[PDB]
RNA sequence: CUGGCGGUGCUUCAUAUCCCUCUAGAGGAGCCUGUUCUGUAAUCGAUAAACCCCGAUCAACCUCACCACCUCUUGCUCAGCCUAUAUACCGCCAUCUUCAGCAAACCCUGAUGAAGGCUACAAAGUAAGCGCAAGUACCCACGUAAAGACGUUAGGUCAAGGUGUAGCCCAUGAGGUGGCAAGAAAUGGGCUACAUUUUCUACCCCAGAAACGAUAGCCCUUAUGAAAUAAGGGUCGAAGGUGGAUUUAGCA
């Protein structure tokens, strides 16, 4: 125990010739100096991030362990202290004094979260016991101190996943609604620009789409998120495709436009297109060619039979 | 060439500020063999 | 990079100008047009020196039409 | 498996460094690079000379101070510049240490035509890693 | 050559291989050495500059041979253990005693 | 300053094209911070950006006797980072390098400046 | 008795006169105990001193911030003004039209003799000069991967000698013939 | 003064194509050509024809000098990929990792 | 005494890993390529398990590291050995792993013996140290290069390179000079066709031949050399009509 205390000296130490080599005036400095040197002074440059040079004043970073257990001749700190984790055992205790108080009267944690919350290595099976002790308190004439003394160990729902970054409609520019939007489709990406009136065609990359994609599936793809939104013909874009090939360009088009729909479109229809599936990128995309096999995965024919 | 860098660690080690750790192990070994040999 | 690799100086007209020194045989062959093409090929290498490619030439003529 | 470097468990107060245990795909991660030198760059070439002349220094001061160099140097070109960081020992007298250092650094400058200079590891505790 | 060769770890644990010297000759002296002001002098305050020769320089060679023979004699360091009960067998024999436990009572 | 002050014209530079080659990340980094810090106080505007990656995965094999349906490479997390200076003097530019050179990152780190004249022509 | 410079040395002293050149990590002279390496279970990083991974780091230790900020005035020296000829790669060249390339590579090694410094393009904008009455179609076919059409960058790569300065005064001079002798064009140039 | 023998083999053969330099520079050269005459490309021929070993500027074979290995060796690093391996396993070359992309 | 075993009945169960299902290269065959081994003055590495496009990111004297003639016990080495002991090593690494734990130091269970430390309405584990877990970076956190513990084949290697010990010390080293490249026989790892898919052509998809595959080898050669290897021009222009229960990766 006292090697810690004496690497915190050290440290002390080494902060107070740290903090005298500045010849400023702040003191009680923040991370802003220890981002300075880790930049400057401590580039180390290893791919980890546990080893690189993170140096902090120990006073928080060296844990804790539980301190005298007895004094004036034994005397502990409970009457539960040969049963090994004497807290845990007295919380209990108190929660069920308090549950046959209020008998007479009338998310969660993990393991390591409350192991590191208390100093004691709890095992599964006694934290369901608290767990349970703790519900049967709840249970046991809903009040509002006992209930709020419980919800201390518990946190938050925070629900997340709900709304969609509305686009706004942009009319800057020039004098139409247009609207920005991308794809990716194995490595690629584009920049559209869907007006919002012209009921008539589409100068794909300044060029009809008559003389650019003859197939009948890019046409389709194109039409994808127009036809889930209904709004056919009502569009007029002067996109910029690059990257990709034939259907990589064709699935960057498609998420353009869809964004670009989106932008502008009620709530209702925006979830159900985001939910639908075409607007995010899906995870098929240029894969790492594996050294150790011919191919992408087909590994060698007789390796294992 | 390894012939005046070969010259050079020779100079050093007689100087006696060098090391030849598997030459000296090999004539030794070599050494054994004649006494053993032939 | 100045603390050597001098190569020596060519005072902006040594080194191209190779048209006269050429010793050209008798105009009937393409022993003509072969010194052409090694006098181009030594301007345009930026590793030789006036005496070196001065050299080089007069070896080059004399393996060739020394008889 | 793979020992390229690393050393399984064993006993509990054995010898050992950072340099005697790791393993070969943390050659990057938990291990650094102990020749940051001019050589394995890109696009820049120059490489087998520059590595060369890493290892011939390094075998030189290696040889140079006796059974006091456990892990290799770290040696560093800012330009017209040798600094070396070895993990030298206390091995005697401060008399011979500056002897020799001064005797070595003098030569290896009328030679390599380099200033080059190094600098004693005086730590009372190496750089063990694992326990083992 | 030298950049062939290696350090001295792979010489050791194939001279050795147990699965399935650095302490004789000086730094400041060598085969063919002289006396170097910088060691081998006082607090050099004031010194003496001065060289060996090839006699001396030989001579302190047998020296450190007759060292290095006397230390290989010391190396066979036997001592014969008191048979205990039977030869060649841990019979009675008395060793030493439990050090102190983490309360008291020397035993 | 300590240079012999003369009275002859100077050159006229323009662009300090450079470009930072390495391998480690915190080392480029370092260095091209304290590049971006020295160019502020001298005050010269500039951009920085990153340009793509240069990485030749060179071939090997995985053990060192015989093994194939085991392979392995050796590449590197290299970056680099044009520290270009827009027009600007060549006596400014040529103190900067130097005392960058004066102590500059090992290895890794090594930057290729470039200039561009321009003159009279003819 | 005296430590590594470390508890005897006084407290709120001046700094700047502890690194002032620009030395190594020096393990025995480092009075911050920075604490590196990679934890073994649930513990602390290993050694406090000088560690292997510190001495690995590029080092940069020397010249703190307050050292910089010296250095940095000791340099504020050379002040040469330079001209606002407006940017965007028109006025510049319209100025001057040629663009050489005088850079200064950083050697590796300890060779100073870096086969580098030898790069010269005489990049010259013909666009700028616009004062050709007969020689468009002469330069035309003069030279071969030349001539654009937006801006007509005439880079004749003319690396012919052994250096750079020289390289561009001979390319100069070959540039400036080639002006003279295209001011009176040939007799069968027209037809091409 | 080496230890093995393939190296020594190795120096031998480039020192004596790099030695006679002017005579194997004319020979290839002038050898295996279409243009000029084929008296000189004849002379070439004999020449290079009747002379011994240790001469032909065709011995350059890539090897090591750790182990002196010509299977798989690299002009960058002098060396093989053994050695190479050897080298980035023990932490001694920069840049130098796992392929983690 | 606790283990290997359970074609022991059974429990958790195997997600492409297994049968029921398939997507598909290869099986009958053209080309690059070697395996059991043949041959002299042209070794090859367990050349089964982890070799047969492995070392070779490749065999004209270098690369072949293998032998003889001019000479040696200074042989370029103040000699080395690519010579050997895998029953002695350093060295890299798959395998089981697509698991789940090993134990120092303590304290207990057998009238203290080979052993074990065993289940929350709790019947002895804290467990130094090595671990999945934390991913180490990225296409985030699944997935990729590689495991993932004490270990698994006196594991591959005395020769990828060095090495205890023995032998050469008229060599199995060699200073200078001369020597292969083909499959007697079978086979498989990669590019290819049996069909309009072999040719994609001015258009990558608005217009179609031989009715077959329409090879290799050889000559002119990009390169050079004392013997061709990737392939451009000419000739041959073949081998057999998915051919054996099928084989291996795949839950995008
Ligand atoms: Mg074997
Ligand atoms: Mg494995
Ligand atoms: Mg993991
Ligand atoms: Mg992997
Ligand atoms: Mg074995
Ligand atoms: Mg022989």
């Amino acid at each position: 125990e006292d090697f810690i205390k004496k690497q915190i000296e050290e440290f002390n130490i080494g902060k107070r010739h740290l903090a005298n080599m500045m010849g400023e005036d702040p003191e009680t400095f923040t991370q802003e100096d220890i981002d300075r040197a880790i930049a400057y002074l401590f580039p180390s440059g290893l791919f980890e991030k546990r080893a690189r040079p993170v140096m902090k004043h120990p006073e928080q970073i060296f844990p804790r362990q539980r301190a005298i257990q007895w004094g004036e001749d034994g005397r502990p700190f409970h009457y539960l202290f040969y049963t090994g984790k004497q807290s845990y055992y007295s919380l209990m205790h108190d929660v069920y004094g308090m549950l046959l108080n209020l008998e007479k009267h009338q998310r969660w944690l993990i393991k390591e979260e409350l192991e590191e919350m208390l100093v004691e290595k709890l095992s599964d099976l006694d934290y369901m016991q608290f767990i349970r002790l703790l519900e049967k308190l709840l249970t046991s004439q809903c009040g509002a101190a006992e209930e709020e003394f419980v919800q201390r160990f518990r946190r938050s729902v925070t629900l997340e996943s709900k709304k969609q970054l509305i686009e706004p409609v942009q009319y800057d520019e020039q004098g139409m609604a247009f609207s920005k939007s991308e794809g990716k489709r194995k490595t690629a990406k584009a920049e559209a620009i869907v007006y919002k009136h012209g009921s008539g065609r589409i100068k794909v990359n300044g060029i009809d789409y008559q003389l650019y994609f003859p197939i009948t599936q890019d046409r389709e793809q194109l039409m994808f998120p127009f036809h889930f939104v209904d709004r056919l013909g009502k569009h007029d874009v002067t996109c910029t495709v690059s990257g990709g090939g034939r259907s990589a360009q064709a699935g960057a088009i498609r998420l353009a436009m869809a964004k670009a729909l989106c932008s502008f479109v009620t709530e209702d229809e925006v979830e159900w297109m985001r939910q639908a599936g075409l607007l995010t990128t899906d995870p098929r995309v240029r894969e790492r060619k594996k050294p150790g096999q011919e191919g992408a995965r087909r590994k060698f024919t007789w390796k294992k039979r | 060439n390894h012939h005046t860098y070969a010259e050079l660690m020779q100079t050093l080690r007689f100087l006696g500020l060098y090391r030849d750790e598997h030459q000296d192990f090999m004539d030794e070994q070599k050494r054994l063999k004649k006494l053993r040999g032939k | 990079n100045e603390a050597g690799f001098d190569d020596d100086g060519s005072e902006f007209h040594e080194h191209i100008f190779l048209e006269k020194h050429l010793e050209s045989f008798p105009k009937q062959g393409p022993i003509r047009h072969f010194m052409e093409l090694v006098t181009c090929g030594l301007s345009k290498n930026p590793y030789l020196s006036v005496k070196q490619k001065v050299e080089h030439i007069e070896w080059f003529r004399n393996y060739f039409n020394e008889k | 498996k793979n020992r390229a470097a690393r050393v399984r468990v064993s006993k509990g107060d054995k010898p050992v460094t950072y340099e005697e245990a790791h393993a070969p795909h943390y050659i990057a991660h938990r291990k650094g690079w102990l020749s940051l030198h001019t050589g394995n760059l890109d696009g820049e070439d120059h490489a087998a000379e520059r590595t060369v002349e890493d290892v011939f220094l390094r075998k030189f001061m290696w040889g140079t101070f006796p059974g006091c160099l456990a892990d290799q140097l770290v040696l560093k070109r800012r330009g017209n510049q040798l600094e070396i960081c070895a993990v030298v020992l206390r091995q005697l007298s401060p008399h011979k240490y500056y002897f020799l250092v001064g005797y070595s650094e003098t030569l290896l400058s009328y030679f390599y035509k380099c200033p080059v200079r190094l600098h004693l590891q005086t730590v009372p505790s190496k750089v063990v890693y694992k326990y083992l | 050559s030298f950049f062939t060769k290696l350090t001295a770890d792979e010489l050791w644990k194939g001279a050795l291989a147990e699965t399935g010297l650095n302490r004789g000759q000086i730094i400041g002296e060598g085969r063919y050495g002289f006396l170097w002001p910088g060691l081998n002098v006082p607090l050099m305050k004031v010194q003496t500059i001065a060289q060996r020769s090839k006699e001396e320089q030989e001579k302190v060679e047998a020296d450190m041979i007759q060292q290095r023979e006397e230390w290989d004699r010391k190396k066979k360091m036997k001592v014969k253990r008191e048979r205990g009960w039977s030869g060649n067998s841990w019979g009675g024999i008395s060793l030493g005693p439990p050090d102190p436990g983490p309360c008291g009572e020397t035993y | 300053p300590v240079v012999t002050i003369s009275d002859e014209p100077d050159i006229l530079y323009k662009r300090l094209s450079v470009l930072v080659k390495g391998h480690d990340k915190a080392v480029l980094d370092s260095y091209e911070y304290f590049a971006v810090l020295a160019a502020k106080e001298l005050g010269i505007s500039i951009k920085v950006h990153e340009p793509p990656r240069k990485i030749e995965r060179f071939t090997l094999l995985q053990s060192v006797h015989i093994y194939k349906k085991h392979r392995v490479q050796y590449e590197m997390r290299t970056l680099y980072r044009c520290l270009e200076l827009e027009h600007l003097t060549g006596s400014t530019a040529d103190v900067y390098l130097e005392y960058i050179q004066r102590n500059l990152p090992e290895g890794v780190a090594m930057e290729v400046t470039k200039t561009q004249l321009e003159q009279l022509p003819e | 008795a005296l430590p590594p410079r470390t508890e005897k040395m006084a407290v709120d002293q001046d700094w700047p006169s502890v690194y002032p050149v620009a030395a190594p990590f020096k393990p025995s002279a480092v009075p911050l105990p920075v604490r590196m390496g990679y934890p073994v279970k649930k513990g602390v990083p290993m050694a406090k001193e000088g560690n292997l991974e510190l001495l690995k780091i590029p080092n940069f230790l020397h010249l703190t911030p307050v050292a910089i900020k010296k250095h940095c005035e000791a340099l504020k020296d050379f002040c040469t003004e330079w001209p606002a000829a407006l940017d965007s790669d028109e006025k510049c060249e319209k100025h001057f039209p040629i663009e050489i390339d005088s850079t200064d590579y950083v050697s590796s090694g300890p060779s100073v003799r870096n086969p580098r410094a030898r790069v010269v393009v005489l990049r010259v904008k013909l666009s700028s000069l616009n004062l050709d009455d007969h020689a468009k179609k002469k330069l035309i076919k003069l030279v071969g991967e030349r001539y654009c059409k937006t801006t007509d960058v005439l880079t004749i790569k003319t690396d012919r000698c052994p250096l750079r300065r020289q390289n561009y005064d001979y390319a100069v001079y070959l540039l400036t013939v080639l002006y003279h002798e295209s001011w009176n064009t040939e007799e069968w140039e027209k037809s091409k | 003064h080496y230890v093995d023998w393939r190296m020594w083999r190795d120096v031998k053969r480039r020192k004596m194509a790099y030695e006679y330099a002017d005579e194997r520079l004319r020979i290839n050269s002038l050898r295996k050509n279409t243009i000029l005459p084929k008296i000189l490309q004849d002379v070439a021929d004999e020449e290079i024809a009747a002379l011994p070993r240790d001469s032909c500027p065709v011995r350059i074979r890539n090897r090591c000098v750790m182990t002196s290995r010509p299977r798989g060796v690299k002009r960058r690093w002098r060396l093989s990929r053994i050695v190479f391996r050897h080298l980035a396993d023990h932490g001694q070359l920069s840049g130098i990792q796992r392929a983690t992309w």
